[PDB]
């Protein structure tokens, strides 16, 4: 009802008196209309004349604060899948680059559904874990190490003495396959193969 | 936890509000007031006391008035005045069934105790047709009565049934 | 008023300004009960003329439906219970399969619930074993390495010398199919057997 | 309260709207007092009028939908143990049994969140241990291998050659329904204790 | 006017009519002091009888929860210690209680960030490791399994021949990371300590 | 009615109640001119009362809370960005240092992917693993325990017998104060690399 | 399997809910308790009783409301 600034608002059937700036900040936006006045508008009723909107959600929130802000909302139980889903439908045009990292980091966890970890052998004698084991790469993390004996002294003091085994997932999207049409690193390939 | 002490003042008013519902008056008091109050008190495990003071307003008003007007009535309408009284506490306890049904659901299974309504059956059967006095009163009035219709004489066969069905 | 070809669906209180004719489509929908006017009605509001929808807008969506606009599909966090009673509701029993299936591929992928994982061993000696632990299967993931007892060059070097155990977390199939009508395949599986 | 065809609980301060005859499911709730219009059960609000209930409108939400549309859904971001509870106060016994299985859904999901979770360990040789690694139960996953001393050889070909510990994520049932044991049972395990 | 058996709390924008009981969790509590008028209030909503205190009812939930039901379940998704800081403001011991007791839940729930995690070592042997991995305490789960030497009965089948370690998320403190101590104790353990 | 001595804001389109001092505790956040009466205001209606406050009222919550009580509120569904947002809007320094904190604690684990996790190597004995593992160190976790082969002091009862790896996850934020190291701080590294 | 203690109140209540949609009454009636009753009142080998029951009932339906109305206009 535009009887003054505030206006009629249907949600949950009750009727809220909102300012017509919190129901426009862009013209791609559904609310923006009902502060606009025109004899079309059929969203007319017959108990007060409240405007009609299908509003009764459960993901409305953060995505309109992100409208109003400007920044991508990732929850620590809604992850870049929820950006990736509500925060594209309202509609804010900055989150086609901010997306598409969020769509990136969504590969990124998918593709590690098909487990994809790069698995290392490090060979260390055991006074040489520690060192190595403290200095362990960022987003490498240890999994496995196995001792193993030597020809000489039964292994330790001796280089072949353990194997450490370590792993690092992927921040790859998806693939079937890696291919470039360089011959010569075919030919590398192969000649290394043996 | 908390203090029991205005809980226990307004539980007086809310007994007396409990036997003035029993008198079958509804007329002086806020019905969902007394909704109110009765259903608050059993979330916080005061039913208990609940439980007690239903239990013997119960039986207190059963004494004065049902046991009373049973002794007083003569025989031959001494069905029709247990039988009156009878609906008139069937009355009352179905209205105070309906104050209450939280603690007749979760309290009286929780405790493993007796419903309000089902106590205060037992305490209608301890009080009048197992009490000595009204039940040899009622035994053998009605002997009397069934003696007499076999000999074609006028009885109301009604009043027996009813009091047959209260026996069993 | 809702006598009319408009009506205010009160869908989680929320009045909903539909035609009749939208929402008349079979009998199969709950919907099409409300709006069609009848007696026996006990679903209806005469003072402000709204037939009142019992059902918030909270589960009335993942619902498996077509012919209109929404949206549907369990999703990788959408409820199980949700979808499958809401096929249900849209009788077939290959529905009821099907739907079935789904939820066991979009659980059994990450294989949680299903819980389907794979686990093979390689024998590998030691001047291998940094090959297929860096040369591992995609797909896959590292799980544990068995050193062997050996009685050739001391103990190490054996032609059995490590089992890499190796697994991965996916459905072997997302519908959880077993057993084979091929007889000859169960010949032969015998025959392997012993 | 009010007289209307709906009814509108103030459950913990919000107004849930909906309609008598969903309530009229379970008389054994205490729903259906509130649904009373006539003096059994009389409730106001001194702003609105709404009828008043004590119990939280957290929980309410899988219930009333329980009680809407014959099936609960309990939304993966509320406790379940939440929604047990609220069955209790309205001691539903179908939907106490429907979140209990939602629980050791959890519980068998979240094994790894202290509760049931079993464990095994299978004895092999390297010859069967491949056999049994890869005819591994779907649902059991391999926790660990061991070798263990072979007294033939130095090694592989003893029987007594690889403990293989191995671990399924096993579902919690709640207490008062589970773990109930008998007297026969009993003797059976004194017998096999010794 | 303003005050009844039930009274009218604004806490935040939104007025909860609530028993003058129920809001009392102890008589300590600032709750149950404003139910009772004070001369020393003077701000106070008195268009509707409702008296004004200014806390986040997000917090107040839990709070008003455990408050009407007894028992305290804070939700996965809202802050626990939103709970704890409502609580004290409020000066309820129970709810501080209760809040201690869902945040070691929590901490159990959250004991893969940095927070205390149970940690066991348990002895075996060869034979009895079957028993006792199978007869594993539930809410424990095996983290590993060593192999030793066999300092009596040969090589194999010792009392000391394998090292079980298992663990339980849920802290071994009293409450979260940091309990108060008692000096005792430390008299004890410095006792067993040499 | 605005304000007497009480300021109903209007954040968002969402009423809320609160007093002129509890927004007084910091008097340089931007509701300080809003709450004040003074004809500064660039948004408000007296028609119905309430300053028109177009800002987020789901971030309002945790910022509010520290405006209040000086704590900030870190729940699961937050965005610790969006609240840093909305701390930043209204001015609370200590505040936005503390969610950068909480943002750069969740990113090192959740969007960043777990990097940087600390990992130790520990040796013990028998009778010290047993107990060091009892007293397993506060936000810390077991990895692996492994024997090492030994001749001198046999193969069993050495203090270097076994070794013992830990970890503990950092969801950390990084050092803003200078992650990077500085000269000296360097000098000393290359001394301690050999 | 074959065992008829519980198949006469569902089939009652099955045959209820059968009428109540005769009787134009879906706003109070879920189909997917309707058609699980059904389903699990088919698939024990009951089918002769339901087939009886759908025969009947589409009768008693034709007369009670399609006889009913064409006769009256």
């Amino acid at each position: 009802g535009s009887v003054s600034k505030w206006v009629r608002l249907n949600v949950g059937g009750t009727y809220f008196l909102t300012t017509r700036q919190t129901l426009c900040r862009d013209p791609k936006s559904f609310l923006y209309r009902l502060c606009q006045a025109d004899p079309d508008l059929d969203s007319d009723k017959d108990e007060t004349g409240a405007y009609l909107i299908d509003r009764d959600p459960t993901y409305f929130g953060p995505v309109l604060n992100y409208l109003r802000h400007g920044k991508l909302v990732i929850n620590k139980d809604l992850a870049e899948e929820g950006v990736l889903e509500e925060a594209e439908f309202y509609n804010i045009t900055s989150l086609i680059k901010l997306v598409k990292d969020k769509i990136r980091e969504r590969d990124s966890k998918t593709s590690q559904v098909p487990v994809k970890h790069v698995y290392r052998v490090l060979q260390c004698q055991e006074e040489e874990l520690t060192q190595m084991v403290s200095t362990m790469s960022d987003g490498w993390k240890f999994e496995q190490l196995v001792s193993i004996g030597s020809s000489y002294n039964y292994g330790n003091e001796d280089q072949a003495e353990f194997l450490c085994v370590v792993s690092k997932e992927l921040h790859n999207t998806p693939y079937g396959t890696a291919s470039e049409p360089s011959e010569k690193a075919k030919i590398l390939q192969e000649r290394g193969s043996r | 936890t908390m203090d029991e002490k205005y809980v226990n003042s307004i539980w007086d008013l809310l007994k007396n509000a409990i036997q003035e519902i029993q008198r079958k008056n509804n007329s002086g008091l806020s019905f969902e007031e007394l909704y109110r109050n009765a259903y608050t008190m059993v979330l916080h495990k005061h039913g208990e006391k609940l439980y007690t003071g239903l239990r013997e307003v119960v039986t207190e008003h059963l004494i004065n008035k049902v046991r009373e007007d049973v002794l007083n009535s003569l025989n031959n309408n001494f069905l029709q005045t247990l039988n009156q009284a009878w609906n008139d506490h069937q009355t009352a306890m179905v209205m105070i069934r309906d104050i209450l049904m939280y603690m007749d659901r979760v309290y009286v299974q929780q405790n493993n105790v007796e419903n309000v309504y089902n106590l205060g059956l037992i305490i209608f059967r301890d009080q009048v047709v197992r009490y000595g006095c009204i039940r040899d009163h009622l035994r053998q009035t009605l002997l009397d009565m069934i003696a007499r219709e076999r000999k074609g004489e006028v009885v109301d066969r009604g009043a027996i049934r009813n009091a047959c069905q209260m026996l069993m």
